[PDB]
């Protein structure tokens, strides 16, 4: 289509002008504008390099995955080319964690930056078939990607013998249908095979046996958008962006009680306090910050605002999601929304999570309504602390993480709910 | 039960697009649901035949994903985000407005079958909370009057 | 109140425990009739199972109906193990003890009898509290006025 | 081949096995739900957690292959494992109802057993017994009932339906806490489901219930025995659960179960009631019970003085030992011997001249399968659980469609290549018996295919081995009765009713001097007899059968059993020297009166009240897949 569905005007700001160079403006940037802006030249440079060199530059760039696990991209690619092909490359555009809207502004505004990164990466691991798995609730992004891919094929960037390099590639776009678990590497692959989204037991890992049991690489949209910059700038040049260890630009979706909610492109040495007050404009009504929710994973209190937004132990971590809560917001009520979220997304494959998430949310609901008894409390604790040990995947492993942290950082607020 | 030509062609495009037919199952279920306003249980066998898949496989898939609806028929699904950020910014105000305009609560569908309110998890537009969708279009809730003008554009 | 007398079958009167009400949907019962669901826990727990005789059927509507429940008190230990095993609050020991009779046959309780015993026991001492003895005048002959306390 | 440690105890384990397998083999009980030795590994219940010291992490043992020198710890020496067992069992019990008093699984329930041994011992998550709900849908079946709140979603049923039976009749309805099992097509009783009861048996709890068994008893009040199922030629080993007539349970068969090999079909699972139906358990003369010794004298007189005018109609539902004794007596009486299988099976095997009869285990060696004749899944059902290679077909195809068979022609067989197993059902060749046998005989010599005859009756192949060259044609025997050449008939079972209608025997009772019927039932063909002699059913005799699972020997444990073999052997004490035989042959073509069906394949399953309901619903259906 040439007229896409309606999407909100998400505000975007940047201090590096790399990933949001074009995405800072709320509109589609088609191939003609992207080319005038220098697009696809990084792909031609990469195609004049061997696949092994490209993997090497990505490893030396020290780029880590922006999907939440922080695994080093270059090493993931090296693991995949350890086994014989055919190989597959998958772009993970599921993006369904609460407060995370960073990937959509790239897809909806600069799809060619993502397409170029997919091509370079596919060439690097020797994948002639690449997939983009985008959540079902992103219809504009779906049509936009489909059309941008068609523009690329017309210009010769996709298809057979790309730019005379002998390299063949086709990018298929898959749509989800409402499941946060499909963002999990193996569940996505299962969904891509036309099955229910249940995560697989690992080992094996997808880099050895993934889509159709063949070596598959799954990378987050943000991670891939970095690949064109790594080739274009050179790996050495890229590594100097930000702190020595956590290099590269990073997208931060800031939401909640802030004046300027939106996506911010900043270096990972920035502190959470700088993110909220320096870039997002402070809090609404200038109310005091009570807590910050790293998506549905972590909970930071007002006493932890001076930490770096990196992948270090004492750092923010996660995917950079910043949900700001002020002094008039109820933590218990907030935890309930989190509990309801995990109950709604547990896939149901394994016991600790299938039942833990449901009973955790039901118990917290009784606590919140004031109908909780002493055994209800003891039971709430028991469940919250035992969902993770035997869970199969990351969902069950963190379904009680944030709620537990609010119990330790805001005990006074929780005891206000005891009879 | 047979698929009308218009819908059958769309389904064939998806089935021929992917390298393997079964990979088109989610796009086909979307196509069916957008055509009939719901996924008629009577279409799973015809779809499973086009994909060369056993019926129980197709049934298991359509049962797993949240967007698919085999019970209620609605021309427009009003997906309302009830997750943390939108809840903090006014999801309740939006639901109350939807009730004042259409007389329905989450999960219900108007008598003529025009609208159905569907509560959903984070829609990925938290910076523009409260968010809601009208089948494919995403909007920010501003006021009851504003919501009424937006809803008047459908039917 | 804790006397282990003649057995009885508590009846469907509205004061049933959560466990029985939870399975009521599966039973074919009548108001003011035995609560028994024929689980065989009493007889299985009993060291003398031969004294029991329980029978239940599956009605054509799918519900379960108890059709026979007999106990021979002359081979009973009056031990109370069966009441412990009743998961539905049906089997109980009443205060009935004047059962001497002229034939082994008069010492065999049928379901109809178990119901009548329990109905009468509940009718006369259901709200009575769990005390060491229920009447002090009958005990005064031997003990006298006892200085009770809270 | 590999040494490991479980709670610091050295244990030798064959490489390729899992820690859970090794532990169970060595008597180390580790609680588990979703692992089943016959199904693929699932790793979903997580109840089999063990602490793997080598990696300092909790791991599921059902998926942990043994490695040289590995060290694991179970709940015996690990509190971490103990805490997770209590949590997992408590989680399962959260919405599990207080249904034990009326649930059919009580006493043999994995949740009830494990929950009492490793569970929380008290309620930690306080849920009222009145709020024990989970999403649920009626299976719309008269035989199976699903209780989703009792379900501990373990996926054993789904795996068994897809990997063992292959019918693909179940699916998991909407995800998460409320994941519930639903039949792919409802009403279930006429869907692709073959009502084999395997889902009932693999279910670790009372989630999937057998309606015929509901509320009639309690699992711990029944007796148990294992024997050979003789309802078809496969030879499955099944377990009969029965009562004796004491305080625990009535003197009858209450239900039946497969073993952990999951070798069972609907006939074997729901046909148990044919054992209780109108049994003939005493020798009778007319309508009056008579002592066996007196009946033995009558028969001794009949065969000694009138053997040359006596015909014996064998049943393929007789064990080898009885067949042999009767045949030996016949050869001592100069009688006529036949079997209804002489109409089709014997004519075919006579032309084929040499066949193959490998065990089910040997089916692994085949590259492809060719089904010729009837619907194999309706004749020897369990065989369809082992024909997992390419399947070609010539003939009727109804339930066999689950194997996605490719239709071919006899001319195409010449081009197949490599270790082909041809499974042919002679009762379905209608006039092309000799032609088909001749064609397969060429194929067996030129290309070397395996030609395996699939009889529809349990011991028909042994009957053929022992009767070849000397059997009379069934129509010739009947024709000889009308002519008066045969004055006495000893008929075993009702196999004969597949070719002649009842009226024929009502008239034969008048025409014959002696009509002796050897049957397990007081109704049917035995109603027309002058002398009725009991015939044993499964679990009532120690007889061997030549089946697809080998030469299997049954066990005698049902207490009301009539000693079939002892009676015949006693009669045989009056016959020592071999006198001869008489053979009658005739070209008249007898047509089978009815086609076997998955739920009714012989006169025994016909007397099953359960299978009769299933048969009446599906008798007209001919298409289940498309
Ligand atoms: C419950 C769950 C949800 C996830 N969701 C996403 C997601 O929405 N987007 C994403 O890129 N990765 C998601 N992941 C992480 C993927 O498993 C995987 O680690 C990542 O996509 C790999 O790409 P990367 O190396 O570039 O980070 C999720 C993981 C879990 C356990
Ligand atoms: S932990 Fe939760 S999401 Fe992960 S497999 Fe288990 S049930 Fe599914
Ligand atoms: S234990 Fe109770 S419910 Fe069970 S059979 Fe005995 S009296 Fe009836
Ligand atoms: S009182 Fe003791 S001996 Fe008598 S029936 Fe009960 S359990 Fe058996
Ligand atoms: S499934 Fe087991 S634990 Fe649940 S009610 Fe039945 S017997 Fe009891
Ligand atoms: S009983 Fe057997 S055939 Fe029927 S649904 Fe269960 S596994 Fe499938
Ligand atoms: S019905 Fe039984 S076998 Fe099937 S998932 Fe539930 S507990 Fe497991
Ligand atoms: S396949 Fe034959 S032997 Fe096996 S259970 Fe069924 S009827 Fe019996
Ligand atoms: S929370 Fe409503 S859109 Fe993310
Ligand atoms: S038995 Fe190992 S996970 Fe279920």
């Amino acid at each position: 289509m040439r007229s896409y569905p309606a999407i909100p005007r998400i505000y975007a700001e940047t201090t590096l002008n790399m990933l949001l160079k074009r995405a800072k403006k709320p509109r589609v940037h088609s191939i003609d504008e992207y080319l005038k802006d220098g697009g696809y030249q990084a792909l031609e440079k990469a195609l004049n390099m061997s696949p092994e060199e490209i993997i090497d530059w990505v490893d030396k760039s020290t780029l880590r995955g922006r999907g939440g696990a922080g695994f080093p991209t270059g090493k993931k690619w090296k693991f995949a080319v350890q086994n014989p092909g055919p190989r597959y490359f998958i772009c993970n555009a599921d993006e369904s964690e609460p407060g995370t809207f960073k990937d959509r502004i790239i897809i909806e505004r600069d799809p060619h930056l993502l397409i170029e990164g997919i091509i370079i990466s596919s060439y690097a691991i020797g994948a002639n078939e690449a997939y983009i798995y985008i959540r079902g609730e992103y219809p504009a992004g779906y049509y936009i990607l489909r059309d941008a891919i068609e523009e690329a094929k017309k210009k010769g960037f996709l298809g057979k013998n790309i730019l005379g390099s002998g390299f063949d590639l086709e990018i298929y776009v898959a749509r989800g249908a409402g499941a946060y678990i499909c963002g999990e590497e193996t569940a996505l692959i299962e969904s891509l095979e036309g099955k229910r989204g249940h995560p697989r037991l690992k080992p094996p890992y997808p880099v050895q046996k993934g889509l159709w049991g063949k070596p598959t690489v799954v990378n987050n949209v943000e991670t891939i958008a970095n690949v064109p910059f790594i080739i274009s700038m050179g790996w050495e040049e890229y590594r100097y962006i930000g702190p020595s260890d956590y290099a590269g630009p990073k997208l931060f979706p800031v939401s909640g009680k802030v004046k300027k909610p939106g996506v911010y492109e900043l270096p990972m040495n920035t502190t959470l306090r700088e993110v909220i007050f320096k870039y997002a404009g402070g809090t609404l009504g200038n109310k005091k910050v009570k807590a910050v929710f790293s998506g549905a994973l972590d909970c930071f209190s007002s006493e932890e605002l001076d930490i770096p937004m990196d992948y270090s132990p004492l750092g923010f971590g996660g995917t950079g999601t910043v949900i700001v809560l002020t002094e008039e917001d109820d933590i218990v009520e907030a935890a309930l929304k989190i509990a309801e979220f995990y109950e709604h997304e547990t896939c149901g494959q394994c016991t600790p999570c299938r039942v833990g998430c449901y009973e955790q949310a039901n118990l917290l609901e009784k606590i919140y309504k004031g109908e909780a008894t002493e055994q209800d409390w003891e039971g709430f604790d028991f469940v919250n602390r035992n969902i993770q040990p035997t869970s199969i995947c990351g969902l069950g492993a963190v379904a009680g993480r944030l709620i537990r942290q609010t119990l330790e950082k805001f005990p006074e607020e929780w005891e206000k709910y005891r009879k | 039960f047979e698929f009308p030509e218009e819908l059958k062609t769309k389904l064939q495009e998806h089935i021929n697009y992917f390298p393997k037919k079964r990979q088109a199952i989610l796009l086909c279920l979307h196509e069916i649901q957008n055509y009939y306003g719901y996924i008629p249980p009577e279409s799973l066998k015809p779809l499973a035949d086009m994909l060369e898949l056993p019926l129980n496989h197709v049934e298991g898939v359509v049962a797993f994903y949240d967007m698919f609806d085999r019970e209620d028929k609605a021309k427009y699904r009003i997906r309302v985000c009830v997750s943390i950020v939108c809840h903090l910014m006014g999801t309740n105000k939006l639901l109350k407005a939807l009730e004042n305009i259409l007389g329905i609560k989450p999960g219900e569908v108007t008598p003529d079958g025009k609208f159905k309110i569907v509560p959903v998890q984070c829609l990925g537009a938290c910076s523009e909370a409260p968010v809601f969708m009208v089948n494919d279009d995403e909007y920010k809730f501003e006021s009851e009057v504003q919501l009424n003008e937006i809803l008047s554009r459908y039917t | 109140k804790r006397f282990r007398g003649a057995h009885g079958h508590y009846v469907w009167d509205g004061t049933e425990p959560d466990s029985l009400k939870a399975i009521e949907k599966f039973m074919s019962y009548e108001k003011a009739k035995s609560r028994c669901v024929a689980c065989y826990m009493c007889q299985t727990a009993c060291p003398m199972p031969t004294l029991f005789r329980i029978e239940a059927v599956q009605l054509p509507n799918g519900k379960k109906k108890v059709v026979r429940f007999d106990m021979n008190l002359l081979n009973c230990l009056f031990c109370g193990l069966c009441v412990d095993a009743c998961p539905v609050g049906c089997l109980t020991m009443t205060d009935i003890f004047e059962l001497a009779n002229y034939s082994r046959r008069n010492e065999v309780l049928r379901m109809e009898d178990l119901e009548k015993f329990a109905i009468d026991f509940k009718q006369r001492r259901g709200n009575e509290p769990d005390r060491i003895w229920p009447n002090d005048e009958e005990r005064e002959k031997l003990w006298g006025k006892i200085e009770w306390s809270g | 081949k590999v040494k490991i440690y479980i709670d610091d105890v050295e244990i030798e384990a064959e490489k390729g096995k899992t820690v859970l397998q090794v532990a169970l083999e060595n008597g180390i009980d580790i609680p588990y739900f979703c692992y089943h030795p016959r199904l693929s590994i699932a790793g979903a219940c997580r109840m089999c957690v063990v602490y793997w010291e080598d990696i300092n992490r909790l791991v599921i043992s059902c998926n942990l292959p043994v490695q040289e020198g590995m060290r694991v710890r179970t709940h015996r020496t690990s509190e971490m494992v103990r805490e997770q067992q209590k949590y997992l069992l408590q989680a399962l019990m959260t919405r599990h109802p207080l249904d034990c008093p009326i649930c059919d699984k009580a006493g043999e329930c994995d949740l009830q057993n494990l929950g009492a041994i490793y569970g929380p011992q008290k309620q930690i998550v306080p849920i009222s017994a009145l709020e024990k709900e989970r999403e649920e849908h009626d299976w719309e079946s008269d035989f199976l009932e699903y209780y989703s709140n009792r379900c501990v979603v373990c996926y054993r049923c789904t795996r068994a339906c897809d990997e063992v039976v292959g019918t693909r009749a179940l699916y998991v309805e909407d995800r998460g806490f409320h994941s519930n099992i639903v039949p792919a097509v409802r009403p279930m009783d006429t869907s692709t489901c073959e009502m084999c009861g395997i889902c009932v048996h693999v279910c670790p709890v009372g989630a999937i219930i057998s309606k015929p068994f509901k509320y009639w008893s309690r699992s711990w009040l029944l007796e148990k025995g294992r024997t050979v199922c003789n309802l078809c030629p496969v030879g499955c080993e099944i377990q009969i659960e029965y009562g004796v007539g004491d305080w625990r349970s009535k003197r009858k068969v209450y239900r039946t179960k497969p073993t952990d090999e999951l070798n069972i079909c609907a006939k074997g699972f729901f046909g148990y009631d044919s054992i209780n139906h109108k049994r003939l358990l005493k020798t009778k003369v007319g309508k009056r019970e008579e002592t066996p010794g007196n009946v033995v004298n009558l028969l001794t007189t009949i065969l000694t003085e009138h053997g040359g005018k006596t015909g014996i109609v064998f049943s393929a539902y007789l064990p080898k030992e009885v067949i042999d004794e009767v045949l030996r007596i016949a050869k001592a009486s100069q009688a006529y011997v036949t079997a209804p299988q002489s109409v089709d099976l014997f004519k075919f095997l006579d032309e084929l001249e040499e066949y193959d009869f490998p065990t089910v285990k040997e089916f692994e060696k085949a590259d492809a399968f060719v089904f010729i004749g009837d619907d194999i899944t309706s004749v020897a059902t369990v065989l369809s659980y082992y024909t997992k290679k390419k399947v070609y077909k010539i003939g009727k195809s109804v339930r066999d469609e689950k194997l996605q068979p490719e239709e071919i022609t006899y001319e195409d067989l010449q081009n197949l290549e490599g270790n082909v197993f041809v499974l042919v059902t002679p009762h379905a060749l209608n006039g092309e018996i000799k032609e088909v046998a001749t064609k397969l005989k060429e194929l067996k010599r030129e290309k070397g295919f395996k030609v395996i005859p699939v009889p529809k009756d349990a011991n028909a192949l042994y009957l053929y081995e022992v009767l070849k060259g000397i059997y009379s044609d069934l129509p010739a025997v009947m024709e000889a009765c009308e002519r008066g050449d045969i004055e006495n008939l000893i008929i075993f079972g009702e196999d004969i009713l597949e070719f002649y209608e009842d009226k024929v025997f009502e008239e034969l009772k008048e025409k014959l001097e002696h009509l002796v019927v050897v049957s397990p039932y007081e109704d049917g063909l035995s109603e027309y007899a002058h002398i009725k002699i009991p015939m044993s059913l499964m679990g009532e005799n120690e007889g061997t059968y030549k089946t697809f699972f080998g030469e299997v020997k049954g066990k005698k444990f049902l207490p009301w059993a009539f000693d079939d073999l002892a009676f015949w052997k006693y009669l045989g004490e009056n016959f020592k020297e071999e006198k001869g035989l008489k053979v009658v042959k005739s070209s008249s073509n007898l047509r089978r009166r009815f086609e076997p069906h998955l739920y009714r394949n012989n006169w025994i399953t016909q007397r099953s009240q359960n299978l009769s309901r299933l048969y009446e619903k599906n008798k007209d259906i001919t298409v289940y897949y498309e």
